[PDB]
């Protein structure tokens, strides 16, 4: 029943420090029996990872991340942390925290350690940039057996955004595209939700747009075109 | 000298379900009958090494025992999740003891299926570290009341193993011995040599 | 520290078998606790086998791990094979130095039938227009194979600037989707009889048409 939720700031800028932090449910940080650490994922590319640490103190590191590297526990919080110094474009990517396996002792007391993870948390995107956020501009996509309608968010920066429908109440028939790349470096994206035509009437359709790294939340009524 | 061979060699051992806990306190304890011995599948130890435990006194001792399947051993371990971990018996994230198994397919399987032991399939919520449920409640799985019968989306809780010698291992029985290592503030009372 | 080396890419048919090999390039693959992680495109790798052979509870169990000391190589196994386990598959090891993870391997799983893409063409809402910007959002979705081809047409002309149009990328049911956006200024969306998006899927071509109110 662990949870692990982080947080960090959607852009940083070169030669800035990042700091992301992981909060723990369903568990407690201050546990003598697990490590706790941070993976990332470039772009397109595989996993790496960066550094583990358990309350007691013991720390463990990438070696060629070593020296730009903190990481630390708060156990009032339930939270644990990363820090990673003078970053550059190569520090962009999706960053994970995660609980390891358990530590134990074999019969002849050997003892295995920060081995492998057991529990992954839900990532966070961090883009490295010169530019400061730029909120979504939400546009309705009104519809004309099923009707189509929709919300366009343009012209947000970094990624990401997501959309719900109703709070979260309308859940069938959703469809949210993943985001293109414009070449202004700007992203946009759509999400389209597939509903009954006899709804239309009486059925009020909201799409319900964030994006953290702008703390932007935007509701938009989507209505029926009527000719 | 503690009563460890009552524990591990006792010629019974408890569904999973049911599990047996002996409380051990105000003896010696030598533990090199454990970690001598190359008769375990499993013997992991949590927050102390087997061979310092001969220099270690504790409060008390506490070795829980009872038969899963082989397959299940993992789940005896902190921050496990499963139907053995979530419904039958829980360690707790901190806990502080060693984890011994072996295979007991000469003893607890039968040609035709042995059904003496059962684990609890179904549960409302998950077991707290160390809790028991011995309750034979009809589990209701869906939206109807089961009116205390099983019927439609209605089960019995407990399910039966049936070991037969000719499984395979991931099917067979297992018996498991937690040792747990209590410190309280409090007089040590089990001491190794 | 050394190097764990899989397969890039693998595919299967459904119900067969798939081994992924994961291969340490010095000290033996025993020495130390070999990790599989699943990871769908746009989601969190789970975990699917640890300590080499031990499967998570709610992991299937057609997923199977072993260690060859033969060719030093840790193997995963996916017999039974579901359209569920296409993702990408990472090993991972370590030794007192440091972790090491494979590079990782697609799996495909072979079989899925020929899905001619649905279209969706949305005209500038009147709110866009009102900001004077006017984005034309062709959305294609439930396609397979993954490869489309888009062209804009305004009246019967081609449309050859403003198009941006996003890479196929799998959905939850393992088809496809794409977008394509097409900018214009408030004038030529106002001055053209009609705007189409055409897409073309395995040489069979789905058009939708907008017009101003
Ligand atoms: C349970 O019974 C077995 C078998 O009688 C015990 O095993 C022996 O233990 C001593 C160590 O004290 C060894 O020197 C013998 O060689 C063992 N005999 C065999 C046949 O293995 C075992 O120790 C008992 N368990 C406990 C916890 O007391």
């Amino acid at each position: 029943q662990l949870q692990l939720q982080e947080s960090g700031p959607g852009l940083v800028k070169p030669s800035e420090t990042l700091s992301l932090t992981c909060t723990v449910s369903g568990g407690s940080i201050s546990s003598s029996n697990f490590y706790w650490g941070w993976i990332r994922q470039p772009p397109g590319k595989g996993l790496e990872w960066i550094a583990s640490i358990t309350y007691s103190g013991r720390t463990f590191y990438n070696p060629s991340l070593k020296s730009r590297v903190a990481i630390s526990v708060d156990t009032s919080k339930n939270q644990f942390s990363l820090k990673l110094s003078s970053v550059t474009a190569a520090d962009t990517a999706v960053y994970y925290c995660a609980r390891t396996f358990p530590s134990y002792y074999d019969r002849s007391g050997y003892h295995y350690l920060n081995y492998g993870m057991d529990v992954w948390g839900q990532g966070t995107t961090v883009t490295v940039s010169s530019a400061s956020t730029k909120g979504p501009s939400v546009f309705p996509l009104a519809p004309s057996g099923t009707a189509a309608l929709g919300c366009l968010v343009k012209d947000y920066f970094p990624e990401p955004v997501t959309v719900s429908w109703n709070s979260g109440a309308l859940t069938s028939g959703v469809h949210t595209f993943p985001a293109v790349l414009q070449s202004s470096g700007l992203y946009s994206l759509s999400s389209v939700v597939t509903v009954p035509s006899s709804s239309l009437g009486t059925q009020t359709y909201i799409c319900n747009v964030n994006h953290k790294p702008s703390n932007t939340k935007v509701d938009k009524k989507v209505e029926p075109k009527s000719c | 000298l503690c009563p460890f061979g009552e524990v591990f060699n006792a010629t019974r051992f408890a569904s999973v379900y049911a599990w047996n806990r002996k409380r051990i306190s105000n003896c010696v304890a030598d533990y090199s009958v454990l970690y001598n011995s190359a008769s375990f599948s499993t013997f992991k130890c949590y927050g102390v090494s087997p061979t310092k435990l001969n220099d270690l006194c504790f409060t008390n001792v506490y070795a829980d025992s009872f038969v899963i399947r082989g397959d299940e051993v993992r789940q005896i371990a902190p921050g496990q999740t499963g139907k053995i971990a979530d419904y039958n018996y829980k360690l707790p994230d901190d806990f502080t003891g060693c984890v011994i198994a072996w295979n007991s397919n000469n003893l607890d399987s039968k040609v035709g299926g042995n059904y003496n032991y059962l684990y609890r399939l179904f549960r409302k919520s998950n077991l707290k570290p160390f809790e028991r449920d011995i309750s034979t409640e009809i589990y209701q799985a869906g939206s109807t009341p089961c009116n205390g019968v099983e019927g439609f989306n209605c089960y019995f809780p407990l399910q039966s193993y049936g070991f037969q010698p000719t499984n395979g291992v991931g099917y067979q029985p297992y018996r498991v011995v937690v040792l747990s290592f209590e410190l309280l503030h409090a007089p040590a009372t089990v001491c190794g040599p | 520290n050394f190097m764990l080396t899989q397969p890039h890419s693998m595919s299967e048919s459904p119900g067969k078998t798939v081994t992924i090999s994961c291969t340490r390039s010095s000290g033996s693959i025993a020495s130390n606790y070999v990790q599989w992680y699943q990871q769908r495109p746009g989601s969190s790798p789970t975990t699917v086998i640890y300590e080499d052979n031990q499967r998570p509870s709610g992991v299937p169990d057609r997923f199977s791990g072993s260690i060859d000391s033969s060719s030093n190589s840790a193997s995963l196994t996916i017999s039974g094979l579901k359209t569920e386990d296409e993702a990408d598959y990472y090993c991972q090891s370590y030794d007192s130095s440091s972790w090491v993870f494979g590079g990782g391997t697609k799996l495909t799983v072979l079989g899925q039938p020929k899905a001619n893409p649905t279209v969706t063409l949305f005209p500038p809402s009147s709110e866009e227009l009102q900001a004077n910007k006017a984005t034309l959002v062709c959305l294609i979705s439930d396609f397979y194979p993954g490869a489309v081809t888009v062209a804009w047409k305004a009246d019967g002309s081609p449309v050859k600037a403003g198009v941006e149009t996003t890479k196929p990328s799998k959905q939850s049911n393992n088809k496809y989707a794409a977008s394509s956006y097409l900018s214009l200024t408030p004038e030529q969306w106002k001055s053209h009889r009609s705007y189409s998006c055409q897409v073309t899927h395995e040489g069979s071509t789905v058009e939708k048409t907008v017009a101003p109110t």
